[PDB]
């Protein structure tokens, strides 16, 4: 159905009509396929740049009398139905949050023979967790008919035992303040048929046919059509018994007029009874048409089953009538997603889905666009209106009500509509419609807060990093094939913020992620759709950073090739904090010398004098290394600070002992002497003067190497608790906290997780969990091992060598005097 | 061609491609039966030893005195390594290791070979060279051989018009890209390649 931007607005203006929720089902059970179903039928039209497909925007239209059915304040008869996007798979479970954060209510996907899975029963956990209601759907009943051949029965115990196993989890895991949430067929909030062929039903449709039919309100004729109620056919009377006077069998009420009429049609079509086929169609009134009145087996079956119950309709009928709108989700939501006092004015402004107050929107995700490698920011408006122009507060995940830290005061290019692929302009949004922004993608890494109150905290914040732990290098097979990899690189890095490729300085393209499967996925779209030409990939390689503890036992000394120029300088360690807050955007390389200078003296102890003489950070300019000038009367010393400048962000990429990062090393020159001609201290003499020197120094001051480690956060029944600790036993996993679930089975696991011990971590914890545990790992911080990397038996050095044999150099680690002057 | 047999060979970063030290050992027995001797390394970048190897040397302007102008190379690896890199930084100031070029003549040029002690370039030693070659600067179909400074390593000069007859390959001796701008290595010197560089006796008297 097509709409103009006017129709659209209008629509959001009318919150109590909106239906934000997401699909909860295993791909291989026909997730996609109920999708299909759902955007064929309601899919939202509009009467350049695109972008990809995050959200998809749903229309759907009911009668006076079945809007009155609605436990909530509804406002006519017109429908917005946002359908979120979720990961493929569990694997993805940072994402699966996201998903889940921004919906009120869920469709989940359940199997008609193999019931729940545990995929399923772990995702529909944390969903109840982040208080979303739930709408069952059990699918795919066509193999229950065709291939296992079930009686009408035996069908139904199936379903009634399938419902059993869903309602079990959710009493457990749904929240006491939300009530009876759980799902009843005879209410209306289970549906059942097969996304295969595009057919499904609920008991309500059913009872509206039958309604008439047996002078009946429907909602007493679909309490009867789930259950013990029984319609004796000798009698034409109603039931509780299940046998009549002479204790003959009686059927229940489901099995006769909705599987039996089904029941035939599968039998007729499948058994190409010509004769009958017709009789029952007329029977039903279904009606067919030319090309269709001529087909026959599974072909006639798909045509008359999907016209007779067009499965979209089932499903939009419990959507709109059971799923909760932001008004009514956000009453009961608001505190959970504000990590702020409840009575807070912002956290009042998102219970009432107050468009007039404060703004609170919510970032989910940046998602890539056709606008250059622009992102657009992906969330969902909790209080207040976003409007274009208006300028926000964006509020990063580290950002704290009183601090300036992570915080930026822009404004909003333009507020579009993310209709699936395609992008919509317009003016404002109101609270309780999701949304995208233009013009943040450079202030916020992936999740934020946008407020407009200075007073005002995050929302339940995403934990997110951007730091490369893994990398892989990337080679073509086919030499002829090098340009559409360096392209395809090129185009890799632009569909994801978090992924990284560069060139190191042997020449090799280099791919690095956040993860061992975010890699991995990388690769996988790398090889097929941004470069899609053979790769050789060699095996997955954690990134470690070298640094060192202690000042340099002697002065460092280096000479020019032309021998006319010499670097006199000395490393030294920069405490934690420094690094820290170099990382942290505190300490700023963009900063005026003299109030970042104020900020290293009073806040960190630092001389004044030494702050004041920065000359640059590094790598790339801005990372957590130093160089400061501590020369005294140098002539000329300025005509050589940019090929200094140059030679540290060589030095600090790639150090000394093994070519990785360094990080937390400060570098001090005491001393320097130059040609007085500057024809002969140009950047070719002194570049690598000053490489060289600041590997000698680096090497006088106890070398030593970080480790990546990941901040692990694990959700898990109380049962299956033993097999996290299990698993983090042998990989030397320390336990930060357990935290439990109030009123839950549920048990939180925080703990610290070696990157280089995360390979194959989600697959062993599955496998020690029965997959009841819900991973989540992010990088948290750097870790100096104490072993010696010069020693090549040490775990460090171990490390090392290793390295340098797979990059070719030479197995030892040089010595000091290799980059000293050599007399 | 006299690069043996093998592969391509490139230079690069990670050093000379498709050259092993048995390689060289044939391509310079293979000069050798056909009339060439070695008479010293030359130092230079990536692109330059490319040119070299492949298109041959070939004149051109360099930054000094028009009478002492030529190709330079050096009998001592040590010295002609200092010169194996970039001169010139690019753009993000990246400096790269070069690569070390071992240079052949025809034996018949072999009488065109002098040496001298004073220190070469500079105006003082003109006057000597003058005289054992024969002729006025500049070199031609001859070269030098002296200190490059007071006290310091020997270096030749070939004369242009000799050294557009040399025949260049490839050392087996690498740069290292992780210490531009560092000394040679004796330990990096193949010892099968230092028995096949002994250099040619020079003549201290005029022809
Ligand atoms: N380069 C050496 O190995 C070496 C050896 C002894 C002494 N030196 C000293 O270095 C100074 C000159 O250095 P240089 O000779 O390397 O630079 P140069 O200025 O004399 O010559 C310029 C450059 O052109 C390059 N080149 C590229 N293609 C070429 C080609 N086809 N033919 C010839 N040259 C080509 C050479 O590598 C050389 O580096 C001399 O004054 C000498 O004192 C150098």
């Amino acid at each position: 159905v097509a709409f103009t931007v006017d129709q659209m607005r209008s629509l959001m203006d009318k919150v109590t009509n909106v239906r934000n929720m997401s699909v909860i089902a295993h791909v291989d059970h026909g997730k996609s396929t109920l999708t299909d179903s759902l955007v064929q039928r309601a899919g939202i039209i509009s009467a350049g740049i695109t972008i990809k497909s995050t959200a998809i925007s749903l229309y759907s239209e009911m009668s006076d009398e079945d809007v009155k059915e609605i436990k909530q304040k509804t406002d006519g008869n017109s429908f917005l139905i946002n359908l979120i996007d979720s990961p493929g798979h569990v694997d993805f479970s940072s994402e699966v949050t996201a998903a889940l954060r921004v919906t009120d209510g869920a469709l989940v996907v359940v199997d008609t023979i193999e019931g729940v899975c545990v995929q399923t029963e772990t995702v529909l956990r944390q969903a109840l967790g982040e208080r979303i209601k739930p709408v069952v759907v059990i699918n795919k009943v066509d193999r229950a008919l065709l291939e296992l051949q079930v009686s009408k029965e035996d069908l139904y115990q199936t379903f009634a035992r399938t419902v059993e196993s869903v309602n079990v989890i959710v009493s457990t895991y749904a929240d006491e303040v939300l009530g009876d949430v759980q799902v009843y067929p005879a209410r209306g909030t289970v549906a059942f048929g097969s996304g295969l062929h595009g057919w499904a039903f609920t008991i309500r449709q059913f009872a509206t046919r039958y309604a008439k039919k047996f002078g009946v309100d429907k909602a007493k004729m679909m309490d009867r059509l789930w259950g013990d109620s029984f319609f004796n056919p000798k009698t034409k009377k109603w039931t509780n018994k299940d046998t009549d006077a002479e204790g003959k069998p009686l059927e229940r009420a489901f099995n006769m007029f909705i599987l039996d009429p089904i029941f035939r049609l599968f039998t007729a079509i499948m058994n190409f009874k010509k004769d009958e086929i017709p009789v029952l169609l007329e029977k039903l009134e279904i009606v067919l048409k030319g090309d269709e009145k001529d087909l026959e087996g599974k072909a006639l079956l798909k045509v008359v089953m999907r016209k007779f119950l067009p499965a979209a309709d089932a499903l939009l009928e419990m959507i709109v009538l059971h799923l909760p709108s932001p008004v009514t989700a956000q009453a009961y939501r608001a505190e959970q997603l504000y990590e702020g006092p409840a009575d807070d004015a912002n956290c009042i402004a998102i219970k009432n889905c107050d468009p007039k107050a404060d703004l609170m929107l919510y970032v989910s995700k940046m998602v890539p666009t056709s606008d250059k490698g622009r992102f657009y920011a992906f969330g969902r408006v909790f209080a207040g209106t976003v409007k274009s122009g208006q300028k926000v507060r964006i509020q990063g995940p580290n950002y704290v009500p009183g601090k300036k830290d992570d915080l930026f005061i822009k404004a909003i290019q333009r507020v579009v509509l993310m209709m699936g692929r395609f992008v919509e302009p317009i003016d404002d949004c109101p609270a309780g419609n999701i949304i995208g922004l233009v013009g943040i993608d450079q202030f916020l890494l992936k999740t934020g807060t946008l407020t407009t109150s200075e007073t005002a905290h995050n929302m339940k914040v995403m934990k997110f990093s951007v730091s490369p732990v893994v990398q892989v290098a990337v080679e073509v097979k086919n030499a002829n094939d090098l340009p559409k990899l360096v392209e395809g690189l090129k185009r890799l890095s632009k569909s994801d913020p978090c992924v990284l490729t560069y060139m190191s300085e042997s020449g090799e393209h280099i791919v690095a992620g956040t993860g061992e499967l975010h890699l991995e996925i990388c690769l996988q779209d790398l090889e097929h759709d941004h470069a899609g030409v053979p790769l050789k990939i060699s095996p997955p390689v954690v990134a470690y950073r070298e640094t060192v503890e202690s000042e340099s036992s002697q002065t460092a000394l280096s000479k020019s090739p032309n021998k006319h120029n010499r670097i006199y300088l000395k490393a030294e360690p920069i405490d934690e904090e420094v690094s820290l807050a170099i990382e942290n955007g505190i300490i700023n390389p963009r900063d005026d010398f003299k109030a970042r200078a104020r900020i290293m003296a009073d806040d960190y102890g630092w001389d004044v004098t030494d702050a004041r003489k920065i000359w640059c950070f590094g790598p790339d300019g801005n990372g957590p290394n130093l160089v400061i000038d501590q020369t005294k009367a140098v002539q000329y010393l300025h005509e050589i600070k940019d090929s200094v400048v140059a030679a540290f962000q060589w030095a600090t990429k790639e150090g000394p002992i093994f070519g990785e990062e360094m990080r937390s090393v400060r570098v001090n020159i005491l001393d320097v002497t130059l040609h007085a001609d500057a024809i002969h201290r140009g950047g070719g003499q002194i570049i690598p003067t000053m490489r060289r020197a600041t590997y000698a120094g680096f090497l006088l001051a106890d070398p030593k190497i970080q480790e990546p480690v990941f901040l692990v956060e694990i959700q898990c029944p109380e049962q299956a608790v033993g097999g996290i600790y299990s698993v983090l036993n042998k990989k030397r996993g320390q336990v930060v906290s357990e935290e439990q679930r109030p009123g839950t089975p549920l048990f939180t696991v925080k703990a610290y997780l070696p990157v280089n011990e995360s390979f194959g971590f989600t697959g062993e914890l599955r496998q020690a969990t029965g997959g009841q545990a819900f991973p989540q790992m992010v990088f948290d911080h750097w870790s100096t091992l104490g072993s010696d990397p010069l020693d090549p038996t040490s775990k460090a050095g171990e490390i090392v060598l290793a390295a340098r044999k797979r990059h070719g150099m030479k197995e030892e680690v040089p010595g000091w005097q290799e980059y000293y002057d050599k007399l | 061609a006299f690069l043996g047999d093998g592969g391509d060979v490139s230079f690069s970063t990670r050093g000379t491609q498709n050259w092993t030290v048995e390689r060289l050992l044939q391509a310079h027995r293979q000069l050798e039966e056909r009339g060439y001797v070695f008479v010293g390394y030359h130092g230079t970048f990536l692109e330059a030893a490319q040119s070299i190897v492949f298109g041959g040397v070939r004149a051109r302007s360099q930054d000094l005195d028009a009478i002492w102008r030529g190709f330079y190379i050096a009998g001592d690896p040590a010295l002609a390594y200092g010169y194996a890199q970039d001169q010139e930084p690019d753009a993000r100031g990246r400096i790269r290791n070069g690569a070390l070029l071992r240079v052949y003549v025809p034996r018949s040029s072999l009488p065109g070979f002098y040496r001298t002690s004073l220190t070469l370039a500079a105006p003082e030693a003109a006057g000597e060279v003058e005289r054992l070659i024969g002729h006025p600067l500049p070199l031609r179909l001859d070269a030098i051989t002296g200190p490059e400074e007071e006290g310091g390593h020997l270096e030749t000069i070939l004369g242009w018009p000799l050294a557009e007859r040399t025949v260049v390959i490839p050392s087996a001796i690498p740069t290292d890209p992780r210490n531009v701008g560092g000394d040679l290595d004796p330990s990096s010197i193949p010892d099968k390649e230092q028995a096949i560089s002994a250099l040619p006796d020079y003549a201290s008297q005029p022809g």
